[PDB]
């Protein structure tokens, strides 16, 4: 990469991180979707 | 305590149903004339055995068979329902 | 002769290997698909497909992907006939419903239609 | 039809039709169809009471000699009643040349077992009773042959689900591995990929 | 109608070798116990054993009843060898399983399935 | 262009988020929630709108055979600007 | 018979005269491909995708508009016939912008599908291709015009079948576009269908975009449930989560198309959901609760109730299983109570016979009427397909329609005889013109909407169209096997419910109050909480919470028409089931499971505990609701019409105004469209 340096890009990681596993800083999966079925909020006044 | 419907299944086609059939032509609308307030719904299928349903006070149910009566005989069976009140 | 009559019905349930559970209270459809709406092929109705119910399925708690507990969820059966597909539920003691097979009625076409002198079957634009 | 077409084999065509009219002619009491495919390929479609004697012709006659048995295949298709279809296939190494032979049998309708005319046969068939329950009789050791132990059902059948109906996971309550009805973290996704248009017209069923 | 038998020509030879498969499993129930060094006692497998043929009793056509006993048969050879592990034998006993509900109102509390 | 909710849980381009009540964020406790921090919506935007100076308009992403599909784009209205399907470049006429 | 013999590749075949190339390969069992043609829709003939060659003849011949001749042999497996299809692909294919990750037909594009069998498989089009702008036709169908390959089956669907004459052509050559020419939307009841024969993804589902994928949803087949035509429909889901509505072809009632409430309702379906039982807590509000101390509860108060102290109403969307378990339940109280919102007149025959209160005919028995009277309806929007039928049956059979009651707009012309009801007085003394008129018909049909019944003089209404039919029908050149009275629902669950034998209205209940209410998801505040009395203990159950669940105390999270296998009977008296597409949200239960609980925690338990023994006690009550796809014929007119003679009621001089005067009321009208976001951008652009 001296010689033929890679192409520059805005969103290219400045700071390369090693493996991250047994660490804090590890990857921990989740949904990335919203909620499906909303669900009905009952009214805050009495029928009285 | 009393009869709260009547339900009288018939067919169209069958001749087995012919002599219920002689019944709703000739002597329903005079019985629907004697009790107003008495649903008595008549209801024809394609291959059902002709029958009488009464329902009595708090779900009890009775069943008559109807097949290859006379309109006599209906009138008679439906007399009976009318009478026994139990 | 070494051949035996038995004039009992088929049933080879016991042999199947299959649970109770999936056999006493499953519904099986046998029926002729629907052609799609989107487009105006036929080939996909030929055959009677048999399947069955669909029961539960929820949400992963970890990936929100589909789990479910029911193993038959997958299953579709081909059958050239109707009579092939009865026999076969009534075989594997499969409690069953049928639909009838429904053929669109034939039309009458006529270009000339387009361009009637009195009737209302005229065209407004072309 | 020359650089992407597959090229035709005329002689092979001709000389597969012939040998199948006369292994048809010296077994009629077995044989119910002899066909030809477009790639040359011979099927001889028999009644299952002869699937003894018709191999072992195919074995010993001189014309024939299909000293081997390649392969041993059970094929289930619902829609019939003899559901199960039974495929030899025999390799001659004389003439140069191989064959098939397909019976029929249900699941409850025995099977002469072929050990005493091939004795790969031994294991094959055995295979095909633990994937299909086809039972062959008068076989030397019949048993299961690839599903565990204590395994219920026939899995290649067609009715029969891709994952079964138990699975295994280790208990440390009881300090073993036990077996639990399957409940899958996600579901087997099923495709509908058949297009509805018609791609080979050569192979048009008629209508009813 | 008439079908090729597997190895019974009518119920009495069927019945028969089902009395013959249920005395051998009887008799193999306490070399199982002690061999396998199971927690259940020989009562316990010899009502297990009953309660399988007891299960399986509503068949009537005699070769699904030959192919029950022949695949019972393997059964039993797959015990009298040491082929099956505990766990193999430990399978007829559902112990690590929540029981099942069985009346209308603990299945409607639990979900949909009927 | 990332926003963080009331809770401390940072909003990923999807709009996913957890809820107070909700015990799944104990799957974050002694970890990091991983969220990308490059959003496309907000760097398409930054793109300025090319002028051109036909009726049409053709797109493949740049690169040739390392972008899309070639689309065709008109830009008949003057309203709005021609977005590309693929890439969401917009394109413009100068007339 | 006049059959001739023509040939397909040389298999003899027998069509009738005038039939078509392409009716008599599909005979022999061959589909000819097709971009153009619809069996429903005008010949146009321009694709040229159907050209055949006909032996000894030099010269394609578009199949799609040629009659066959005598002894014509039809190649569709010749040489030049794929040559012809490959030819017709390759320009089909020139201009089609490379858009297919993109399109939401991909992977049910019949463009695709016909270039992949009949098309080839490489492009000589080395010039620019042409690009559309994008035109606008509402919040409904998403356009993409650069995709069109000007099949013109817009224009023939909204000429023929939707009758709305908004869509065409404009230019000339190349730059031929299809549009409306200027800003002006598409909005009809029937304007999503085109969505369904656009072969191409120029015009898309705009609620469906870039959601799914058409290889990887499974398709269940269910029955609609928005109004009482009975729609049977196809619902695409995947990974338990309803995508999409498509129909199903059914000859006999709603033959390809649905309207657009039942193609947009699902995303209401997910919204505004009842997930778990809530009770009243000692602050008077509704919290959450388990399914045994919400059916504990319920249970404790209707053990305190007997005869008429207990009541129930029933709902719009309600199957007859929840019915007949509701109906047990408070009949082993003894309590006759139960009502139904939908107001029908009981005065006479009532719901004894069937022949009263159906549609009678058929649906398709509008295909074979001469003269159609349509009284104090709106059958747009009341019955969407049926409006469909009877526009078909005017277009091709030169029906003769008439109305009484507002002029709306039926999308084709009609004879506006009134508004007020005593012009029915004059079509019984016969002098009215339109007396002589139904005198002379062969075939008369008079339908009287279910929405002119809701009046206060709804009896003297039946009572006098009963009187016409009656009157029309037996001195008239009527058969006997065609029925003339005919009463159109507006209600999915009316018809089974007047089946099972419930009260009509709920007159009833204001009659008496009882100290306890039963609601069955009825959601039209029909009756609120000012005429039952001061502690009247109130228990819902329905799937959205929207007008019932405020005022009750209980809630019981019932399931939707998707979420289970339900019976319903359409208006015409056909009843069909459906089937379990999703699984219900949440706690939520099957309707009947429901009331089978809480029976069982009363100690009154009902005698069925599986969805086929509740089915045998539908057949015990009325045989006609198992049997599906099939109506039974209704007879005994004459015996209705001889009991409607008895009480004389006189009519009142409203006019007669239907409720749906125009699109803008059509969207919204039970709970599930009421709970969409996709009718309320539908009804915000109509009104704006
Ligand atoms: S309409 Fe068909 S051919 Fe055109 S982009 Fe869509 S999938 Fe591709
Ligand atoms: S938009 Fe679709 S349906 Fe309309 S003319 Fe074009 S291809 Fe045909
Ligand atoms: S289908 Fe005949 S020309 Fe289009
Ligand atoms: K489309
Ligand atoms: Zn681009």
């Amino acid at each position: 990469p001296t010689v033929k340096p890679p192409t520059a890009r805005k969103f290219i990681w400045t700071n390369h991180k090693f493996n991250l596993s047994g660490t804090p800083q590890q990857y921990v999966p989740y949904s990335t979707t919203r909620k499906k079925i909303q669900e009905w909020v009952p009214p805050s006044t009495p029928y009285k | 305590l009393g009869l709260r419907e009547i339900r009288i299944h018939l067919c169209q086609r069958s001749p087995g149903s012919q002599g219920v059939r002689d019944f709703i032509e000739k002597r329903y609308v005079e019985l629907k004339k004697a009790n107003p307030d008495l649903p008595i719904l008549i209801r024809e299928c394609s291959d059902v055995q002709p029958k009488l349903w009464a329902r009595y006070a708090f779900g009890q149910e009775k069943n008559v068979s109807l097949n290859n009566f006379s309109a006599d005989q209906v009138t008679r069976a439906l007399e009976n329902v009318l009478s026994s009140k139990a | 002769t070494q051949l035996i009559t038995v004039d009992e019905k088929l049933d080879i349930t016991t042999l199947t290997g299959v649970p109770e559970e999936h056999i006493k209270t499953r519904k099986a459809r046998i029926f002729v698909p629907a052609r799609n709406n989107m487009q105006s092929g036929v080939n996909n109705t030929k055959k009677w497909k048999m399947e069955f119910d669909t029961r539960e399925r929820w949400e992963n708690p970890l990936m929100g992907w589909a789990s479910t507990a029911d193993p038959l969820s997958n299953l579709v059966l081909t059958f050239s006939t109707k009579e092939d597909a009865i026999a076969f539920a009534e075989k594997n003691g499969w409690s069953y419903d049928v639909e009838e097979r429904k053929v669109p009625k034939p039309k009458s076409k006529s270009y000339g239609a387009n361009f009637s002198w009195n009737k209302r079957t005229r065209v407004s634009t072309k | 039809t020359r650089p992407t077409v597959r090229p035709r084999n005329d002689v092979a065509h001709k000389q597969l039709s012939a040998f199948g009219e006369y292994v048809a002619e010296i077994l009629p009491k077995y044989v119910q169809q002899v066909q030809v495919s477009c790639f040359s390929e011979l099927e001889i479609c028999i009644h299952p009471d002869g699937v003894i004697p018709v191999l072992t012709f195919l074995r010993d006659h001189s014309n024939a000699q299909f000293k081997s048995l390649a392969d041993l295949t059970a094929v289930d298709i619902p829609t019939r009643q003899n559901r199960f279809e039974i495929v030899y296939n025999l390799l001659s190494l004389r003439f140069n040349s191989r064959i098939r032979v397909k019976t029929y049998t249900d699941e409850l309708t025995p099977v002469e077992s072929s050990v005493s005319v091939y004795k790969a046969a031994n294991w094959y068939e055995r295979e095909i009773w633990d994937m299909f329950g086809v039972f062959f009789a008068n076989h030397p050791d019949l048993r299961r042959i690839l599903t565990d132990y204590g395994f219920e059902g026939h899995p290649f059948r067609k009715d029969f689900p891709l994952s079964g109906y138990v699975e295994l996971r280790y208990d440390d309550e009881v300090k073993r591995v036990v077996a639990e009805p399957v409940e899958l973290a996600q579901e087997f996704r099923k495709f509908d990929l058949n297009s509805p248009w018609e791609a080979f017209p050569a192979y048009r069923q008629p209508p009813e | 109608t008439s079908v090729k038998p597997i190895f019974s020509r009518d119920m009495n030879e069927a019945k028969r070798r089902v009395r013959e498969l249920y005395r051998a499993w009887y008799r193999e129930v306490p070399n199982t116990v002690h061999l396998f060094q199971l927690d259940i006692s020989v009562k316990q497998g010899r009502d297990k054993v009953r309660e399988m043929f007891k299960k399986n009793a509503h068949v009537t056509d005699p070769r699904v009843v030959d192919l029950l006993v022949i695949k019972g048969k393997m059964e039993l050879e797959e015990t009298i060898n040491v082929w099956k592990q505990r766990t193999h034998v430990m399978r007829f006993f559902h112990e690590t399983e929540a029981p099942r509900p069985k009346d209308f109102l603990s299945k409607f509390y639990v979900g949909h399935d009927p | 262009g990332v926003r963080t909710s009331p809770t401390g849980e940072k909003v990923t381009h999807t709009g996913q988020v957890y809820d107070d009540e909700d015990y799944r964020r104990v799957r974050f406790v002694g970890r990091q929630k991983e969220v990308n921090e490059n959003f496309a919506i907000d760097l398409i935007a930054e793109q300025p709108v090319s002028q051109v100076g036909s009726r049409v308009i053709s797109c493949d992403g740049g690169g040739g055979a390392l972008g899309h599909p070639r689309v065709y784009i008109n830009l008949d209205k003057e309203t709005k600007t021609g977005t590309c399907g693929y890439c969401g470049l917009q394109f413009r006429q100068q007339h | 018979s006049n059959l001739i013999e023509v040939f397909v590749d040389g298999q003899s075949v027998m069509v009738e005269p005038g039939t078509t190339v392409l009716q008599a390969c599909e005979k022999v069992g061959m589909q000819i491909p097709r971009f153009c043609y619809h069996e429903r829709l005008s010949v146009a003939g321009n694709c040229r995708m159907c050209l055949v060659e006909i032996e000894k003849a030099p010269k394609v011949v578009a199949a799609c508009a040629m009659p066959v001749m005598k002894g014509w042999n039809i190649l569709t497996n010749s040489e030049k016939t794929k040559k012809a299809r490959e030819g017709v692909m390759e320009f089909l294919l020139a201009n089609h912008p490379l858009d297919c990750p993109i399109c939401d037909q991909g992977g049910e594009c019949d463009l695709q599908d016909q270039s992949m069998m009949f098309g080839s498989d490489r492009s000589r089009f080395l010039e620019g291709k042409r690009a559309v702008e994008d035109k606008n036709i509402g919040p409904l169908v998403k356009t993409i015009m650069t995709r069109c390959i000007q099949c013109t089956r817009c224009i023939r669907f909204a000429s023929e079948i939707a009758g709305v004459d908004d869509l065409g052509t404009t230019g000339r050559g190349n730059d031929m576009q299809v549009g409306t020419y200027i800003e002006k939307m598409f909005m009809s009841e029937l304007s999503g269908n085109i969505i369904d024969i656009c072969p191409v993804g120029a015009l898309t589902s705009k609620p469906y975009a870039f959601t799914a994928r058409p290889w990887e949803t499974r398709k269940t087949e269910s029955i609609d449930v928005m109004d009482a035509v009975g729609s049977n429909i196809v619902v695409s889901t995947r990974t338990g989560e309803v995508m999409r509505i498509l129909p199903r072809m059914h000859e006999d009632i709603n033959e390809e198309w649905i309207s657009d409430k039942t193609r947009f309702a699902y995303d209401g379906l997910k919204r505004q959901r009842l997930t778990e039982p809530m009770v009243r807590n000692e602050k008077g509000l509704l919290t959450h609760t388990t399914w045994e101390d919400a059916l504990s509860r319920v249970a404790g108060m209707l053990q305190s109730c007997q005869g008429n102290d207990v009541a129930a109403i029933a709902g719009g969307l309600v199957d007859a299983e929840a019915l007949i378990a509701l109906k047990d339940l408070l009949n082993r109280v003894d309590s006759d109570t139960l009502c139904t919102e939908e107001v029908f007149p009981t005065a006479g025959a009532g719901t004894d016979l069937r022949s009263n209160y159906l549609l009678n005919t058929t649906i398709a028995g509008v295909e074979e009427a001469d003269v159609v009277l349509l009284v104090g309806t709106n059958p747009r929007f009341e019955a969407p397909l049926f409006n469909a039928r009877i526009r078909k049956s005017w277009l091709h059979n030169d029906l003769k329609v008439a109305l009484i009651g507002s002029p709306v707009d039926l999308t084709y012309r009609y004879d506006h005889l009134g508004d007020s009801p005593k012009i029915l007085q004059d079509i019984a003394s016969g002098s009215h013109p339109f007396s002589q008129v139904l005198q002379e018909a062969k075939k008369p049909m008079v339908v009287l909407g279910s929405s002119a019944l809701q009046r206060n003089d709804g009896a003297a209404i039946l009572a006098a169209v009963s009187n016409i039919a009656q009157k029309i029908r037996t001195s008239s050149g009527v058969t006997g096997d065609w029925k003339v009275m005919n009463i159109l629902h507006r209600i999915a669950s009316q018809v089974a419910a007047l089946d099972l034998g419930y009260k009509p209205g709920v007159e009833a209940i204001r009659k008496n109050p009882p100290k306890m209410l039963f609601l069955l998801g009825a959601d039209g505040g029909c009756v609120t909480r000012q005429d039952l009395p001061k502690d009247c203990f109130i228990v819902y159950q329905g799937h959205h919470g929207d007008v019932g669940a405020p005022i009750a105390d209980v809630i019981l999270p019932g399931a939707a028409y998707t979420e289970k296998s339900a019976t319903y009977v359409n208006t015409e008296g056909r009843a069909q089931q459906t089937k379990v597409a999703v699984m219900p949200p949440g706690l939520a239960r099957e309707d009947w499971k429901i009331i089978r609980a809480l029976s069982e925690i009363a100690g009154m338990t009902l005698p069925y505990d599986t969805l086929d023994q509740v089915r045998n006690r539908l057949e015990e009550v009325s045989p006609n609701l198992v049997r599906y796809d099939d109506v039974e014929g209704a007879n005994y007119f004459q015996q209705a019409s001889e009991l409607s003679k008895l009480v004389n009621q006189q009519l009142l001089a409203d006019p007669l105004v239907p409720p749906q005067l125009t699109i803008k009321d059509f969207y919204m009208t039970d709970s599930i469209s009421r709970a969409s976001q996709t009718m309320a951008k539908c009804v915000k652009a109509v009104t704006e």
